[PDB]
Protein backbone atom coordinates (compact mmCIF):
# COMPACT_ATOMS: atom_id res chain seq x y z
CA UNK A 1 0.00 0.00 0.00
CA UNK A 2 1.59 3.61 -0.02
CA UNK A 3 4.57 3.77 2.30
CA UNK A 4 5.07 0.08 2.10
CA UNK A 5 5.06 -2.90 -0.51
CA UNK A 6 1.26 -3.47 -0.78
CA UNK B 1 -4.65 -21.52 -32.06
CA UNK B 2 -6.09 -18.80 -29.75
CA UNK B 3 -7.19 -19.59 -26.17
CA UNK B 4 -10.74 -18.38 -25.58
CA UNK B 5 -10.71 -15.24 -23.45
CA UNK B 6 -13.14 -13.63 -21.05
CA UNK B 7 -13.54 -10.00 -20.04
CA UNK B 8 -12.41 -9.11 -16.53
CA UNK B 9 -12.99 -5.82 -14.77
CA UNK B 10 -9.92 -5.03 -12.67
CA UNK B 11 -9.76 -3.07 -9.39
CA UNK B 12 -8.99 0.15 -11.27
CA UNK B 13 -12.20 -0.19 -13.30
CA UNK B 14 -10.37 -1.16 -16.49
CA UNK B 15 -11.50 -4.29 -18.33
CA UNK B 16 -8.90 -6.72 -19.63
CA UNK B 17 -9.07 -9.88 -21.71
CA UNK B 18 -7.78 -12.90 -19.79
CA UNK B 19 -7.94 -16.63 -20.56
CA UNK B 20 -11.19 -18.38 -19.60
CA UNK B 21 -8.94 -21.20 -18.41
CA UNK B 22 -5.40 -19.97 -17.67
CA UNK B 23 -2.79 -22.71 -18.09
CA UNK B 24 0.45 -20.95 -17.07
CA UNK B 25 0.27 -18.37 -14.32
CA UNK B 26 3.17 -16.19 -13.23
CA UNK B 27 2.44 -15.09 -9.67
CA UNK B 28 4.64 -12.04 -9.08
CA UNK B 29 2.62 -10.76 -6.12
CA UNK B 30 3.02 -13.46 -3.51
CA UNK B 31 -0.18 -12.68 -1.58
CA UNK B 32 -2.03 -14.59 -4.33
CA UNK B 33 0.18 -17.69 -4.59
CA UNK B 34 -1.39 -20.01 -2.00
CA UNK B 35 -4.95 -19.18 -3.06
CA UNK B 36 -4.29 -19.94 -6.70
CA UNK B 37 -2.41 -23.12 -5.72
CA UNK B 38 -5.40 -24.18 -3.55
CA UNK B 39 -7.61 -23.91 -6.65
CA UNK B 40 -5.36 -26.23 -8.73
CA UNK B 41 -4.03 -23.45 -10.94
CA UNK B 42 -0.82 -24.21 -12.84
CA UNK B 43 1.75 -21.68 -11.62
CA UNK B 44 4.91 -21.53 -13.77
CA UNK B 45 6.67 -18.77 -11.79
CA UNK B 46 6.26 -17.52 -8.24
CA UNK B 47 7.80 -14.78 -6.13
CA UNK B 48 10.73 -16.20 -4.17
CA UNK B 49 9.23 -14.77 -0.97
CA UNK B 50 7.08 -17.90 -0.61
CA UNK B 51 10.25 -19.69 0.52
CA UNK B 52 10.10 -17.77 3.84
CA UNK B 53 6.91 -19.67 4.79
CA UNK B 54 6.92 -23.01 6.70
CA UNK B 55 3.66 -23.69 4.82
CA UNK B 56 4.18 -22.46 1.23
CA UNK B 57 7.82 -23.40 0.53
CA UNK B 58 7.03 -27.12 0.13
CA UNK B 59 4.02 -26.23 -2.04
CA UNK B 60 6.19 -24.49 -4.66
CA UNK B 61 9.08 -26.94 -5.04
CA UNK B 62 10.10 -27.15 -8.70
CA UNK B 63 8.50 -23.84 -9.50
CA UNK B 64 10.78 -21.09 -10.91
CA UNK B 65 11.40 -18.43 -8.26
CA UNK B 66 11.50 -14.73 -9.21
CA UNK B 67 12.34 -11.55 -7.35
CA UNK B 68 10.79 -8.12 -7.92
CA UNK B 69 11.54 -6.65 -11.34
CA UNK B 70 12.61 -9.87 -13.12
CA UNK B 71 10.56 -9.48 -16.28
CA UNK B 72 13.02 -11.58 -18.30
CA UNK B 73 12.61 -14.63 -16.02
CA UNK B 74 8.84 -14.25 -16.10
CA UNK B 75 8.87 -13.93 -19.91
CA UNK B 76 10.96 -17.09 -20.23
CA UNK B 77 8.22 -19.16 -18.55
CA UNK B 78 5.82 -18.10 -21.36
CA UNK B 79 2.91 -17.28 -18.99
CA UNK B 80 -0.65 -16.69 -20.22
CA UNK B 81 -1.58 -14.66 -17.14
CA UNK B 82 0.54 -12.55 -14.78
CA UNK B 83 -0.51 -11.40 -11.26
CA UNK B 84 1.01 -8.24 -9.70
CA UNK B 85 0.15 -5.67 -7.03
CA UNK B 86 -1.12 -2.15 -7.94
CA UNK B 87 2.16 -0.84 -6.42
CA UNK B 88 4.39 -2.86 -8.85
CA UNK B 89 6.68 -0.50 -10.80
CA UNK B 90 7.10 -2.91 -13.72
CA UNK B 91 3.43 -3.20 -14.70
CA UNK B 92 3.85 -1.85 -18.25
CA UNK B 93 6.67 -4.33 -18.85
CA UNK B 94 4.56 -7.25 -17.63
CA UNK B 95 1.71 -6.09 -19.91
CA UNK B 96 3.87 -6.61 -23.03
CA UNK B 97 4.42 -10.21 -21.91
CA UNK B 98 0.89 -11.53 -21.06
CA UNK B 99 -2.49 -10.23 -19.80
CA UNK B 100 -1.55 -8.77 -16.40
CA UNK B 101 -4.04 -8.71 -13.55
CA UNK B 102 -3.24 -5.73 -11.31
CA UNK B 103 -4.64 -6.26 -7.80
CA UNK B 104 -5.01 -3.40 -5.37
CA UNK B 105 -4.20 -5.30 -2.15
CA UNK B 106 -6.33 -3.23 0.12
CA UNK B 107 -9.44 -3.57 -2.05
CA UNK B 108 -10.20 -7.15 -0.90
CA UNK B 109 -10.66 -8.56 2.57
CA UNK B 110 -9.22 -12.07 2.88
CA UNK B 111 -12.30 -14.16 2.01
CA UNK B 112 -13.24 -11.82 -0.90
CA UNK B 113 -9.65 -12.11 -2.04
CA UNK B 114 -10.01 -15.87 -2.43
CA UNK B 115 -13.41 -15.36 -4.12
CA UNK B 116 -11.65 -12.93 -6.50
CA UNK B 117 -9.03 -15.59 -7.38
CA UNK B 118 -11.89 -18.02 -7.96
CA UNK B 119 -13.35 -15.62 -10.52
CA UNK B 120 -10.03 -15.21 -12.30
CA UNK B 121 -9.60 -18.98 -12.90
CA UNK B 122 -13.32 -19.90 -13.12
CA UNK B 123 -13.58 -21.97 -9.92
CA UNK B 124 -15.98 -19.97 -7.75
CA UNK B 125 -17.80 -23.15 -6.65
CA UNK B 126 -14.59 -24.48 -5.11
CA UNK B 127 -14.11 -21.22 -3.21
CA UNK B 128 -17.67 -21.33 -1.88
CA UNK B 129 -17.25 -24.85 -0.52
CA UNK B 130 -13.88 -24.02 1.05
CA UNK B 131 -15.22 -20.79 2.57
CA UNK B 132 -18.20 -22.46 4.23
CA UNK B 133 -15.91 -25.01 5.86
CA UNK B 134 -13.49 -22.29 6.98
CA UNK B 135 -16.19 -20.18 8.60
CA UNK B 136 -17.94 -23.04 10.42
CA UNK B 137 -14.66 -24.38 11.78
CA UNK B 138 -13.19 -21.03 12.94
CA UNK B 139 -16.56 -20.08 14.47
CA UNK B 140 -16.31 -23.09 16.83
CA UNK B 141 -12.61 -22.44 17.38
CA UNK B 142 -13.25 -18.81 18.29
CA UNK B 143 -16.02 -19.74 20.72
CA UNK B 144 -13.61 -22.15 22.44
CA UNK B 145 -10.80 -19.59 22.56
CA UNK B 146 -13.15 -16.97 24.04
CA UNK B 147 -14.17 -19.30 26.84
CA UNK B 148 -10.49 -19.85 27.59
CA UNK B 149 -9.30 -16.21 27.51
CA UNK B 150 -12.54 -14.47 28.48
CA UNK B 151 -15.15 -12.89 26.20
CA UNK B 152 -13.90 -9.29 26.74
CA UNK B 153 -10.12 -9.98 26.49
CA UNK B 154 -8.28 -7.71 24.05
CA UNK B 155 -5.47 -8.97 21.86
CA UNK B 156 -2.67 -6.77 20.45
CA UNK B 157 -0.57 -7.62 17.40
CA UNK B 158 3.05 -6.39 17.15
CA UNK B 159 5.68 -6.86 14.49
CA UNK B 160 9.08 -5.48 13.62
CA UNK B 161 8.91 -3.90 10.18
CA UNK B 162 12.05 -2.29 8.76
CA UNK B 163 13.58 -2.03 12.25
CA UNK B 164 10.46 -0.28 13.61
CA UNK B 165 7.59 -1.44 15.80
CA UNK B 166 4.40 -2.00 13.72
CA UNK B 167 0.84 -3.01 14.46
CA UNK B 168 -1.97 -4.09 12.11
CA UNK B 169 -5.69 -4.01 11.59
CA UNK B 170 -7.64 -7.12 10.75
CA UNK B 171 -6.44 -7.74 7.17
CA UNK B 172 -2.75 -6.94 6.72
CA UNK B 173 -1.43 -10.42 7.57
CA UNK B 174 0.67 -11.30 10.65
CA UNK B 175 -2.26 -13.48 11.76
CA UNK B 176 -4.72 -10.61 11.96
CA UNK B 177 -7.30 -12.20 9.65
CA UNK B 178 -7.57 -15.27 11.95
CA UNK B 179 -7.32 -13.37 15.27
CA UNK B 180 -9.79 -10.61 14.48
CA UNK B 181 -12.09 -11.92 11.76
CA UNK B 182 -12.19 -15.73 11.78
CA UNK B 183 -11.90 -16.07 15.59
CA UNK B 184 -13.72 -12.77 16.28
CA UNK B 185 -11.35 -11.86 19.14
CA UNK B 186 -11.46 -8.22 20.37
CA UNK B 187 -8.72 -5.98 18.91
CA UNK B 188 -6.99 -3.67 21.40
CA UNK B 189 -8.91 -0.40 21.02
CA UNK B 190 -6.02 2.02 20.40
CA UNK B 191 -4.58 -0.45 17.90
CA UNK B 192 -7.91 -0.46 16.09
CA UNK B 193 -8.17 3.35 16.04
CA UNK B 194 -4.61 3.82 14.77
CA UNK B 195 -4.85 1.18 12.01
CA UNK B 196 -8.50 1.97 11.07
CA UNK B 197 -7.80 3.96 7.87
CA UNK B 198 -4.62 2.36 6.49
CA UNK B 199 -4.95 -1.15 7.89
CA UNK B 200 -1.43 -0.99 9.40
CA UNK B 201 0.69 1.47 11.40
CA UNK B 202 4.04 2.31 12.86
CA UNK B 203 3.89 2.59 16.63
CA UNK B 204 6.12 4.91 18.63
CA UNK B 205 7.87 2.27 20.74
CA UNK B 206 7.83 4.41 23.91
CA UNK B 207 4.03 4.45 23.58
CA UNK B 208 3.67 0.66 23.38
CA UNK B 209 1.78 0.40 26.69
CA UNK B 210 -0.95 2.50 25.04
CA UNK B 211 -1.51 -0.28 22.48
CA UNK B 212 -0.94 -3.36 24.67
CA UNK B 213 -4.00 -5.52 25.44
CA UNK B 214 -4.78 -8.48 27.69
CA UNK B 215 -2.85 -10.79 25.36
CA UNK B 216 -0.12 -9.90 22.89
CA UNK B 217 0.77 -11.80 19.69
CA UNK B 218 4.27 -10.87 18.51
CA UNK B 219 5.81 -12.13 15.27
CA UNK B 220 9.18 -12.72 16.99
CA UNK B 221 9.23 -16.53 17.09
CA UNK B 222 12.64 -17.98 16.23
CA UNK B 223 14.28 -14.53 16.26
CA UNK B 224 16.61 -12.72 18.61
CA UNK B 225 14.66 -10.56 21.06
CA UNK B 226 13.55 -7.46 19.06
CA UNK B 227 14.21 -3.92 20.36
CA UNK B 228 10.52 -3.62 21.34
CA UNK B 229 10.54 -6.77 23.51
CA UNK B 230 13.76 -5.76 25.28
CA UNK B 231 12.67 -2.58 27.06
CA UNK B 232 11.68 -2.15 30.70
CA UNK B 233 8.39 -0.94 29.23
CA UNK B 234 7.81 -4.35 27.64
CA UNK B 235 8.83 -6.14 30.83
CA UNK B 236 6.17 -4.22 32.79
CA UNK B 237 3.23 -4.66 30.41
CA UNK B 238 0.45 -6.47 32.25
CA UNK B 239 0.29 -9.02 29.42
CA UNK B 240 4.02 -9.73 29.87
CA UNK B 241 3.76 -9.93 33.67
CA UNK B 242 0.78 -12.31 33.30
CA UNK B 243 2.47 -14.71 30.82
CA UNK B 244 0.05 -13.71 28.07
CA UNK B 245 2.54 -13.37 25.24
CA UNK B 246 2.06 -15.51 22.11
CA UNK B 247 4.94 -15.64 19.57
CA UNK B 248 4.48 -16.56 15.93
CA UNK B 249 6.61 -17.12 12.84
CA UNK B 250 6.76 -13.91 10.79
CA UNK B 251 7.74 -15.51 7.47
CA UNK B 252 4.77 -17.87 7.62
CA UNK B 253 2.21 -15.53 9.15
CA UNK B 254 2.78 -12.76 6.60
CA UNK B 255 0.28 -14.53 4.26
CA UNK B 256 -3.53 -14.97 4.31
CA UNK B 257 -4.18 -17.66 1.67
CA UNK B 258 -6.15 -20.90 2.56
CA UNK B 259 -3.07 -23.03 3.41
CA UNK B 260 -1.53 -20.39 5.60
CA UNK B 261 -4.95 -19.76 7.21
CA UNK B 262 -5.38 -23.41 8.22
CA UNK B 263 -1.89 -23.33 9.77
CA UNK B 264 -2.35 -20.09 11.71
CA UNK B 265 -5.83 -21.32 12.82
CA UNK B 266 -4.29 -24.35 14.58
CA UNK B 267 -1.14 -22.63 15.78
CA UNK B 268 -2.91 -19.61 17.34
CA UNK B 269 -5.68 -21.69 18.89
CA UNK B 270 -3.02 -23.88 20.55
CA UNK B 271 -0.88 -20.94 21.70
CA UNK B 272 -3.80 -18.79 22.89
CA UNK B 273 -5.29 -21.65 24.97
CA UNK B 274 -1.85 -22.31 26.50
CA UNK B 275 -1.22 -18.63 27.22
CA UNK B 276 -4.57 -18.50 29.07
CA UNK B 277 -3.61 -21.17 31.63
CL1 LIG C 1 -6.57 -15.83 -0.94
FE1 LIG D 1 3.70 -5.20 3.48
Amino acid sequence: GGGAAA
Amino acid sequence: MKAETKSYKMDDGKTVDIPKDPKRIAVVAPTYAGGLKKLGANIVAVNQQVDQSKVLKDKFKGVTKIGDGDVEKVAKEKPDLIIVYSTDKDIKKYQKVAPTVVVDYNKHKYLEQQEMLGKIVGKEDKVKAWKKDWEETTAKDGKEIKKAIGQDATVSLFDEFDKKLYTYGDNWGRGGEVLYQAFGLKMQPEQQKLTAKAGWAEVKQEEIEKYAGDYIVSTSEGKPTPGYESTNMWKNLKATKEGHIVKVDAGTYWYNDPYTLDFMRKDLKEKLIKAAK
